[PDB]
């Protein structure tokens, strides 16, 4: 290619990286993110995991 | 033990035995030997 600083704006590097993602029938030890604080004496609603 | 998701390995050293590790690895194994 031979890529120079003074080119134009479509004949300059671009870096693409291509994310792909695979489910099998295997566990998933992979995830997304969200904690909240604690509170005490009150008649509340939890979830803990 | 490894029942179909997981392999389970229980210890103790001198009584009940504790879990040791929760590996997810999911294989089909079959045979078992030792290495001295």
């Amino acid at each position: 290619y031979g890529f120079r600083p003074t080119y134009g704006v479509g004949h300059q590097p671009y870096r693409v990286v291509v994310l792909s993602f695979e489910l099998l029938h295997a566990p998933a030890t992979v995830c997304g993110p969200k904690s909240t604080n604690l509170v005490k004496n009150k008649c509340v609603n939890f979830n803990f995991n | 033990k490894n029942i179909d998701g997981y392999f389970k390995i229980y210890s103790k050293h001198t009584s009940a035995l504790e879990p040791l590790v929760d590996l997810p690895i999911g294989i089909n194994i079959t045979r078992f030997q030792t290495l001295l």
